[PDB]
């Protein structure tokens, strides 16, 4: 089963992602194929999949940027029916905005079927052009047709997955306690994490005894990433991943506060020094507390 | 100790 | 013994505080008597007392706003010698900036003796006027003279005192853990705490599921009070008191994030709801974690 | 539970 989370949905035949054109929130904004840059935020190409209770393998797909939903125009079963962004809600009964998403016959890519029409999301003619039509189209669950096959590239972690990444780190103190704040987190590329730090004003901040020391830098960086999340995205029901840690040195006679993020593969954490924007696999402290 |  | 901390130093005879005139950081800025408003920040009238190691009951007195030190001009023992703000450091050997501070003969007020001159801080003629001269003057430890007696009104708590205030609160969960970040905290009047909240932009922020929910409001308010501390004061070696708490309801099936501050008497905590600027003695949750 |  596809898990709740944020996905970059990439065609199996050509390197085009599912893109809400210009990120527009207007009802009837086309959803098109468009090229993408790996290890960036692809602003118009992130989709929050919300599972519908009591309907197997069926979701709403909310564009993270617009807050509008993938919508099969008037729910038509005609091949070539427009797929657009449309206002909706996460747990709608509107079958225009309900999608059954199950593994294709290759067992790695998915097919996306409209719950009402039973037609499939189709990159028409496998066109790799920027702005290529995506439509509802006749098809079957089992056929090889790459026009209708989609890799769901997972961009988010659960709190359970973030907890597992911390737990397998070699720099955790015996007394460690973690405090989880949210459920599902967008994982930032370091390039984006760095840009939020640069735009925070922290690079210019000076260390001062107690009044602006490590704990002030680490909390300011978490607040900046929280503010950036709310200001950047119109969808709800996720958070941005940015942790605060307190740590103690080997000798047990000095402590430090810092941030952490996750690797590309979501398996491990990486420490971030908000006083100089450095990423470290070893920051010289073992964490005794985190909140994220 | 206390974080600094 | 006077404890390390921040003090509002009020004459025992007339309601004048020790004031660094216009808060100026210029060397030789007069220190004068000036009237004050209780339950405000008296911006030019707060003094950080730093104990000198291996010298009994002897301190530097650093103006919180200017970051400059109470200085007996050229260390003269002549009655009427100027007391000014002057650049220095917290642990100086300059006897112009070293003050022996011990209880007067009334056992409640203090006298302030220059370590070098052995003359006392004196509100000349007990003048209650705004801008009245304060000078080094002949005197004795035991005499009743109110010109040379000073109430040290304590404006800060230690981390130990903040921990005690939390521990005697009736809304702490059995599983509570606290994480202390700094050593000595300026306690804000609610009027100032509220002003920092109003100027943060949080009053305009909307609740949004995960992406800007209670934990985002509480962390944003702590970051705002941290930023205000660094931006407002030039002294180092203290922090501003503002806590974050996570709490769980009676039924154990809902949790919430919020802030807390301290009462005027420094004995108890008060909860602060950063989503509406309310102060509460009961916020409907029992704290299972705090950092402050 | 988780703070909201
Ligand atoms: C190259 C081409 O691929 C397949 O045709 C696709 C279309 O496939 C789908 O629709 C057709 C009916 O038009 C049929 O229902 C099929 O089972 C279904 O997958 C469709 O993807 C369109 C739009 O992109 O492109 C092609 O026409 C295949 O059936 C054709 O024989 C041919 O190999
Ligand atoms: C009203 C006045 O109070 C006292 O005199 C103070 C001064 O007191 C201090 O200095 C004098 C010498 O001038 C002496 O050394 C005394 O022990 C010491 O406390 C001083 O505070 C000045 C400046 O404010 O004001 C008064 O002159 C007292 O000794 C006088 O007899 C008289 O009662
Ligand atoms: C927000 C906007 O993002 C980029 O433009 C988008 C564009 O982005 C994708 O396509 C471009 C090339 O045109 C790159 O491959 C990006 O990596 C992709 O994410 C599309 O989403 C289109 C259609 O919706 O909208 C554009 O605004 C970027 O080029 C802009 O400078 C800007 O940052
Ligand atoms: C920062 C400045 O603070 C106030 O003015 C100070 C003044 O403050 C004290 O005296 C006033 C009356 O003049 C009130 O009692 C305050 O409660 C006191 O704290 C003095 O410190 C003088 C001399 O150093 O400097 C002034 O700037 C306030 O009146 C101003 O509006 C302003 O907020
Ligand atoms: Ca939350
Ligand atoms: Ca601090
Ligand atoms: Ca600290
Ligand atoms: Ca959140
Ligand atoms: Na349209
Ligand atoms: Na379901
Ligand atoms: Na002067
Ligand atoms: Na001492």
């Amino acid at each position: 089963s596809l898990r709740r989370g944020i996905y970059h949905i990439e065609n199996a035949g050509v390197p085009s992602a599912i893109d809400l054109k210009d990120g527009s929130s207007s009802d009837g904004t086309p959803i098109v194929g468009w090229q993408f840059t790996p290890d960036t935020i692809n602003w118009h190409q992130l989709w929050l999949a919300e599972p519908i209770p009591n309907v197997a393998d069926t979701f709403t797909l909310c564009n993270l940027f617009s807050g509008t939903y993938m919508d099969l125009y008037n729910g038509s079963s005609e091949a070539g029916t427009a797929v657009n962004g449309w206002q909706g809600t996460a747990f709608t009964t509107n079958p225009h905005q309900l999608w059954t998403i199950k593994k294709s016959s290759d067992g790695t890519s998915y097919k996306i079927q409209n719950y009402g029409s039973k037609t499939f999301v189709d990159l028409v003619n496998g066109d790799s052009s920027d702005g290529a039509k995506i439509a509802g189209w006749t098809g079957t669950w089992d056929e090889g047709n790459p026009h209708q096959k989609w890799y769901f590239n997972r961009m988010s972690v659960s709190s359970a997955e973030a907890q597992a990444a911390i737990a397998r780190n070699p720099h955790i103190h015996g007394t460690y306690r973690g405090y989880i704040l949210d459920g599902e987190y967008l994982v930032l590329p370091n390039a984006t994490f760095t840009q939020i730090w640069k735009d925070s004003g922290l690079p210019g901040s000076k260390w001062r005894e107690q009044i602006y020391d490590a704990d002030d830098f680490a909390i300011a960086m978490k607040a900046a990433v929280g503010k950036w999340g709310a200001d950047s995205w119109k969808a709800n029901g996720f958070a941005i991943f940015c942790g605060v840690m307190l740590g103690v040195n080997k000798a047990g006679d000095a402590a430090h506060a810092y941030n952490f993020t996750l690797t590309k593969d979501h398996a491990d954490i990486v420490f971030f020094e908000p006083q100089n924007g450095g990423y470290l696999n070893d920051i010289g402290y073992d964490s005794y507390m985190a909140f994220y | 100790p206390v974080p600094r």
